[PDB]
């Protein structure tokens, strides 16, 4: 009935996606050929959400893969799950980015969207109800920050009443791979804060830090930390799939979390985490998994709550619970820590309940948090931009392919723009 | 004309042989099922004692 | 000629009405198949042919995710195919989603199930409307369809049953918006609403039935019989019974007023009943005692206004006179002057029925206290403190107007609760 | 748009579902009375293709009472370029149509030719006297007896038959003389047994008839010879058969083509399921 | 019961015609050898193949066609090929020094040598047929003996056989790759005889297959082969009613009064949709809307003209496989309120349906995919006057400096005729404009 139409665009984007489409193939029971062979009649209820059905009663995802290098393109279609994908939908180029936004927003990256916006709109039109769309990308890079927003506000222009879901991986101090990080990452989000309605912030500190403290890796591989991301691009979407006590679409989250149209930027969270020593002496109980959930080393951003205030708080619950116990822990978090939510807003959480928990599991709790302490991770860009753009640096290779100056002294407006937007209400 | 009719009569006996494969086919796999997961279950709990 | 029309409307309402019409069934003997392996089930069950027992209810929701639970669960051969009506998406808990750009698609088939069912009833007695306040589609889309029912049904009573939003627990966040816009229209196309919350079944559950964890489908059982205990009298032959008009007149003094509060007696678990004493003397203080308010409301600060006591089972009428002059020598129990005649009470001959495998014992007899009084002023002026601290800063304005409905709304409906909040006072002040 | 399926719950699933139900519950109630065609059919099937087992002889004389099967030899004709290749057997043949619709026999049942070697319910012939009483006796040249078959039923006897030619009463393709079975005794039923080289036929009228061999097998009241034709085929239940007719064939030299000669064949001693070829 | 006569004349008819008969005895399950395989005791009630392949006392089944040539490079390699077996020995005529792309040799010299044997052949196929629905012709405009031998046939068949029809599929030149230098002379010339002398002719040109090949069966390097196939696999959804069942069965004679407004017009265009590499077809899902969708768009086109200049007039759907009729109306109401397709004012009902209920069978090994159904469209359309422009653009631009005349005065052809077949299409130019105003 609900359809949610997935995008996949940048290095980064494509190989949590290709990591996405294994979690959600075996909760719903489909191998790499696309036959359906689960236990449970609860499966394949909704497969019309993110599945298309072929000749045969055979299934395929109804997602977007676009890149500009065959690099990684072959990579996703050589893995486990590669041969379920639509040939056709493989769009991509020959030249590669060279990591500039430039080449993926008016060099490059206006003469393959003219073909991506085809296949997008041969989804969307023979759709039942669609309800929203998806796309993951990261913001310091050339190809998945270019036509990562490229994308974004074209659909825009052509689909104006829907609920435009992004999952961006921010940059960070310590884990810096790029040279220009501090550029592609402003000129990437003055259009997410126009354009996108819910956009998630995931940082590879506190992904790290998960895989050494809580997890207990010693050596966290690229596969890891895509497993821990999709975690919670499953959970926050669960009630459009399985039956719950609780039920609350996309546009349910929406409403509760936005109160502002400039302030929708989540911080997210998987609550059954533990290591593999330490799984016989933990007990599962619906008052453990939010002592979980309301760590600082648990969510996704490295950004440190006890120096911020939060304005809207969610929990999507998965599996059989009594629902006292989850009511009763979401007032007693907010009575015990009173100060650090807002006075202007009662009631900041949010309770969500689903029937079937995840596979191998016997409880799920997806966190998703709004707080004024997002700021510090958009300070540290906003100054790495003041102390580059001063000497003019790494500019000719953006100004000298059809970019003004002008832009950048637009661009740093909007963040010091939305920095004191989130400091105003602290 | 006859051997028209005689096709006809063949495809009736035909779909009531693929109905009764199709009924069949489910029982098997569900027994299949559980007895693996049974099969899974004693052994870890013979290995943990 | 005694019928009953049920409308199920959001998540809330028809989550209790899986819960609601499974009693039923239990009490005429009528199977989930539909059939009856002599007359009094005909208020609720709508014999037709070959001799399947078809219920009086629609159930409607703008969303397909719970309605089609009970499309796919052991119900499936009781309702009707066509009683069953989805939409596409929800209300996603904005009030201009369920009335003014959703709630439009749908309400010409809402309202066509309703004039097909109401011809095969021979005499209406009123309507049963299930919703709670604080979501989209129990604020958004009961507003236009009791719009509707008033203009083509004039007469007719209608008794609601709705879930007010708890003073500190509660789901969603825009729910102090939505219980304001919800009662706007209440206050003229209702007659009589009754509050319940789910703080007050959770201690109830927690004390009295010795309860550690509930859960909604806990809940939904204890809502299930407070309505099959209203509406009982007219199932069943007793002593004095009560018609649906005429707890309209004893409960209504003004037509702003009509708010009053649902009480169960006794709600005790098995282990409990047989060791203490179950007489006619003590359920009845057991619906006054403060624990035993179904609402989080101090029912000491304000004073009684108008109580009607609905006793059924094996009772004699003469204990039950003495047990009111005992409550009417009582100091705290304090009723207003300009009313010296309060308590309505009234006897029936069906003792209650337990649902095998539920958490209420096997009880001889009870009593459903329907109580009007001044007590819940304050239960709306948490909800109004907690309007006016999220409108200053205009919190979660654009997703409403964004729909269709304006902002001069918030302002009207704002003021009307401030208008209905002084009747209280003009109303508890001594002459 | 698009469509999905049976489990997927989009679009007007209900009323599919309701459909599929009745379906089934049909289904399961008509196979759960039996009133089924494949059940029908296998037992059909069952009834017919019994094995059986053959009588054995010790002095090469064929007895009266003894269970023989009816072969037609092979040999290479240049009549037709398309025809049956090897020894053939005598099957009754059922019609086909009210077989299916209907679950007993229907007398008359026509006759064919199957490749078959190992008797089964279907080709077993049992020769039998007009004159009853015979024990101990020979069949001899040239005198009268009875083909009696079973057919896979222990209820019923039914006799070869055959009638003088009319414009209502004609074989199935060729048009010729019919051959039939039906359970009325009458003269009609009599078959003769004669040598096949003219010359000495006269000579061994009024001989033991050996068993295993080339023999000619002719009605009495109509005076045909029992003949099958490989080049006319028969479709059937069973496949395809060869044609049979009582018709007499001569050549240039006015000796009976290979069409009319048939083979009496008995039971293997070491194997009784197995016939002497 | 109803039985075809199939021409093939040319090198194209009978290269064509090599992977045509190919398709049938692939079809009917007809071996190479002539005969059905003995594993069909079970199976019967077929006889479905006496449209195309006559029985024998034997069992052999041997097809009605004539193969008609005027050299024997072609025809020996069939002869020696796989199916030497199958046709007759003498329904494969061969001539001898061919005709070297002129038409006078064509018709007036070589041509009127052999039209005496070939004339025999037909008659002694024409008595066998207890029913006869008429005559398919496949040949070539830019050749000399597909546009010169078949200029006199067509005369001497309508002498011999009043009214029966005649429907063509000829290889129209391509507007910009060819082989032949003197291509407009040969092509104007064997359609000023056939206007008359035919009564639907299905065009396809060479390089509209080319464009196919290469975005939909992703085929780099395609040959003669590969664009046969496709041109086989039109002529059996033509025809599949005649052999197989299906809920709504077309005649020869039902879409070809179905497709002719007037007699001068008879020049429909031939498409087919879908076509697919044997992956793709494994995950896109092809609905009845899909397949009739991809009829209409001008890339799918197997004639290289646009549409969009011009309006059709009338419309053949011919449909195969698990098709239901409810699906087809919904699809065919979508293009009714299509603004981009234009239709003449004068046929408010234009769309004439058929269904048969046999899936489309597909060669072993083959470049197209199995699938369970499919569409051709036989669209008659005022925008092939477009084609007719650009060749009499080509004829007057040569003839003007009477280049290579003395090849065709010299053989036996008079001169007068040059001006005469440059006139009769002067006219008939004259007449798509006509067909074409509105009222
Ligand atoms: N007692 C009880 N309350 C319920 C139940 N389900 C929902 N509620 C209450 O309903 C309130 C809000 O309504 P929702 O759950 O959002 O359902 P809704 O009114 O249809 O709103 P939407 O689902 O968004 O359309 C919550 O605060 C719950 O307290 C239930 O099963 N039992
Ligand atoms: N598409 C396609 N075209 C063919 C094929 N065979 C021949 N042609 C066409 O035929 C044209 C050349 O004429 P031919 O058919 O080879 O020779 P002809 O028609 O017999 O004329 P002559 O050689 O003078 O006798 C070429 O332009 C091709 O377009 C074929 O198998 N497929
Ligand atoms: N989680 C995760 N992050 C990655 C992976 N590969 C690259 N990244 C991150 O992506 C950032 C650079 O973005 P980049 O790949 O250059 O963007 P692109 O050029 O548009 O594809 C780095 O800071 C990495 O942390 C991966 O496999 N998994
Ligand atoms: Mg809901
Ligand atoms: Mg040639």
């Amino acid at each position: 009935m609900r359809e949610i139409v997935h995008l996949q665009a940048g290095q980064c984007g494509n190989q949590i996606g290709a990591k996405f489409w294994e979690v959600i193939s075996d909760e719903h029971g489909i191998d790499p050929t696309g036959t359906y062979h689960g236990d449970s009649d609860l499966q394949l209820e909704r497969i019309n959400v993110y599945y298309n059905e072929a000749t045969g009663g055979k299934y395929v995802p109804r997602a977007v893969l676009v890149d500009l290098e065959p690099g990684t393109m072959d990579s996703v279609r050589s893995g486990p799950f590669g041969q379920i994908f639509r040939p056709d939908n493989f769009v991509f180029g020959q030249s590669g980015a060279g990591n500039n936004w430039a080449k993926g927003h008016y060099t490059e990256g206006a003469e393959l969207v003219d073909s991506v916006l085809d296949v997008v709109r041969k989804e969307a039109e023979s759709c039942d109800c669609l309800q929203g769309f998806q796309l993951t990308h990261s913001l310091g890079g050339g190809t998945g920050s270019g036509m990562g927003t490229l994308l974004i506000s074209k659909i825009r222009e052509e689909y104006p009443d829907r609920i435009m879901n992004t999952f961006s991986v921010v940059p960070s101090p310590k884990v810096s791979d790029t040279v220009v990080e501090p550029y592609n990452a402003t000129l990437s989000v003055h259009q997410l804060v126009e354009n996108t309605d819910e956009t998630y912030c995931i940082d590879n500190e506190a992904l790290y830090d998960i895989c050494f403290r809580t997890l207990k890796l010693t050596t966290p591989t690229y596969g890891d930390l895509n497993h821990l991301v999709s975690a919670t691009m499953s959970g926050v979407t669960t009630c459009l799939r399985f039956p719950g006590q609780l039920n609350a679409d996309l546009r349910k989250l929406a409403v509760n979390m936005v109160p502002f149209p400039r302030l929708h930027f989540f911080m997210p969270g998987f609550a059954p985490l533990t290591s593999r020593g330490s799984q016989q002496y933990r007990a599962l109980t619906v008052p453990e998994l939010t002592q979980q959930m309301f760590d600082a080393k648990n969510m996704m951003a490295a950004c440190d709550p006890r120096h911020g205030r939060y304005l809207t708080v969610a929990a999507v619950f998965r599996g059989r619970m009594s629902m006292k116990e989850v009511d009763e822990q979401m007032l007693n978090v907010q009575n015990k820590n009173s100060s650090y939510f807002v006075e202007w807003i009662p009631n900041n959480v949010k309770t969500a309940v689903c029937d079937i928990p995840p596979r191998g599991l016997k409880m799920s709790a997806t966190f998703i948090g709004n707080s004024t302490a997002i700021q510090e991770l958009f300070k540290r860009i906003s100054e790495q931009f003041t102390a580059m753009f001063r000497r003019k640096a790494f500019l000719h290779w953006y100004t000298g392919e059809g970019m003004d100056e002008m832009e950048f002294t637009e661009a740093e407006s909007n963040m010091n723009d939305l920095v004191s937007e989130y400091q105003q209400y602290q | 004309v006859q051997r028209k009719q005689f096709l006809r009569l063949l495809q009736n006996e035909q779909f009531e042989l693929d109905m009764e494969e199709a009924i069949q086919k489910a029982e098997e796999n569900k027994r299949l099922k559980e007895l693996q997961l049974k099969q899974e279950e004693k052994l870890a709990m013979e290995l943990a004692k | 000629m005694r019928e009953c029309i049920s409308i199920h409307v959001g998540q809330a309402g028809v989550q209790i009405g899986n819960a609601c019409w499974e009693l039923y069934c239990l009490e005429h003997g009528i199977q989930p198949d539909g059939q009856m392996p002599d007359d009094s089930f005909n208020t609720f069950f709508s014999e037709t042919g070959a001799g399947k027992h078809v219920p009086r209810a629609v159930f409607v929701d703008l969303e397909p995710t719970v309605i089609d639970e009970v499309r796919t669960g052991t119900y499936r051969q009781l309702f009707h195919p066509e009683q069953l009506i989805t939409g596409k998406e929800d209300a996603a808990n904005n009030y201009a989603r369920g009335h003014y750009t959703i709630g439009k698609e749908i309400i010409d088939l809402v309202l066509d199930r309703i004039r097909k069912l109401a011809d095969q009833c021979t005499g209406l007695q009123g309507f049963l409307v299930f919703h709670s306040f604080g979501g989209g589609t129990g604020s958004g889309f009961t507003s236009l369809l009791m719009e509707r029912l008033s203009v083509d049904y004039g007469k007719k009573s209608k008794l609601e049953f709705s879930i007010y939003p708890a003073p500190q627990v509660s789901t969603a966040v825009v729910e102090p918006y939505n219980s304001i816009l919800t009662t706007h229209t209440t206050l003229e196309h209702s007659d009589c609403a009754f509050m319940v919350d789910n703080e007050a079944i959770y201690d109830i559950c927690r004390r009295n039935l010795d309860i550690e964890r509930p859960t909604y489908t806990n809940l939904n059982r204890l809502i299930g019989q407070i309505v099959s205990s209203i509406t009982a009298s007219l199932r069943f032959d007793g002593a004095l019974n009560v018609d649906l008009t005429e707890f309209q007149t004893n409960l209504v003094p003004y037509p702003r007023i009509h708010f009053p509060l649902a009480t169960y007696a006794p709600v005790i678990s098995a282990e409990k009943a047989y060791h203490e004493q179950l007489s006619v003397a003590e359920i009845t203080n057991a619906c006054f005692e403060p624990a035993n308010q179904m609402v989080k409301c101090d029912p000491r600060h304000g004073k009684y206004m108008a109580c009607c006591l609905l006793y059924r089972g094996d009772v004699v009428p003469k204990d039950v006179n003495a047990a009111i002059a005992t409550i009417k020598t009582k100091r705290t129990i304090q009723f207003v002057d300009w009313c010296p005649t309060g308590f309505k009470v009234g006897i029936n001959y069906q003792p209650p029925t337990v649902v095998p495998g539920g958490d209420l014992a096997k009880v001889q007899r009870a009593v459903c206290m329907l109580s009007n009084t001044t007590a819940i002023a304050e239960a709306w002026a948490r909800l109004d403190h907690k309007f006016d601290l999220m409108y200053a800063k205009r919190a979660f304005v654009h997703w409403y107007v964004g729909e269709g409905m304006e902002e001069g709304e918030f302002s009207e409906a704002r003021e009307d609760m401030a208008a209905l909040e002084k009747d209280y006072e003009e109303v508890g002040v001594d002459s | 748009q698009n469509v999905y399926g049976p489990g997927v719950r989009i679009g007007n699933w209900n009323e599919d579902v309701y459909l599929e139900e009745e379906l089934m519950k049909d289904f399961l109630e008509k196979r759960d009375k039996g009133k089924l065609l494949i059940q029908r059919s296998r037992r059909l099937k069952q009834n017919l293709l019994r094995p059986m087992q053959l009588s054995v002889t010790e002095d090469g004389y064929i007895h009266y009472g003894d269970k023989v099967m009816l072969v037609n030899p092979d040999d290479p004709d240049t009549e037709a370029d398309v025809f049956l290749r090897g020894d053939l057997s005598l099957c009754m043949t059922p019609d086909e149509i009210q077989s299916h619709l209907k679950d007993e026999l229907e007398v008359p049942c026509g006759l064919s030719a199957v490749q078959a070697k190992t008797p089964i319910g279907r080709n077993t012939f049992i020769i039998l006297s007009v004159h009853r009483d015979a024990t101990g006796q020979v069949l001899r040249y040239g005198q009268d007896f009875c083909l009696g078959i079973t057919g896979g039923f222990d209820n019923k006897m039914l006799y070869l038959s055959s009638d003088h030619r009319t414009l209502l009463k004609s074989s199935k393709r060729s048009w010729l003389q019919e051959v039939y079975l039906t359970d009325e005794v009458s003269h009609v039923n009599c078959w003769q047994a004669a040598f096949p080289d003219p010359q000495l036929r006269l000579e061994y009228e009024g001989f033991p008839v050996p068993a295993n061999a080339k023999i000619l097998i002719n009605h009495c009241h109509t005076n045909r010879g029992l003949a099958a034709h490989r080049h006319l085929f028969l479709s059937t239940y069973f496949g395809k058969e060869a044609e049979v007719v009582a018709h007499t064939y001569l050549d240039s030299h006015r000796v009976e083509k290979p069409r009319n000669h048939w083979m009496l064949v008995t039971g293997n001693p070491r194997d009784a399921s197995s016939s002497m070829l």
